[PDB]
């Protein structure tokens, strides 16, 4: 696997045309709050296509 | 007034737009940028 190559997997919104948003902070899909630290509905935003 | 700031949180963690005149010069910067607390230039 070539683990070099991302992408976006979770985003808060949609882009608008040309929006280019390379933030890598750790989302948040739960209601509780995911601090900053990783976990189940505390996702990192990108995933790789190995 | 000599420059301008523009982005969404303006703290590194998504980018942001620095605009500023340079005496004679323009220049204008995309970046990861962290800014002072208390924006201006000592002259
Ligand atoms: C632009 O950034 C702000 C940051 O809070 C966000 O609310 C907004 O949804 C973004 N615009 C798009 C189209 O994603
Ligand atoms: C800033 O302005 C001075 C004016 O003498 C110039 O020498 C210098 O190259 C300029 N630098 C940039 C990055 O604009």
């Amino acid at each position: 696997g070539n683990y070099n190559y991302l992408y976006r997997l979770f985003r808060k919104s949609n882009l608008k045309p040309f929006e280019r948003d390379i933030s890598t902070e750790i989302y948040q899909a739960g209601s509780t709050p995911c601090n900053g630290v990783k976990g189940f509905n505390c996702y990192f935003p990108l995933q790789s296509y190995g | 007034i000599r420059g301008w700031i523009f982005g969404t949180t303006l703290d590194s963690k998504t980018q942001s737009l620095l605009i500023v005149n340079n005496a004679t010069n323009v220049v204008i910067k995309v970046c990861e940028f962290q800014f002072c607390n208390d924006p201006f230039l000592g002259v």
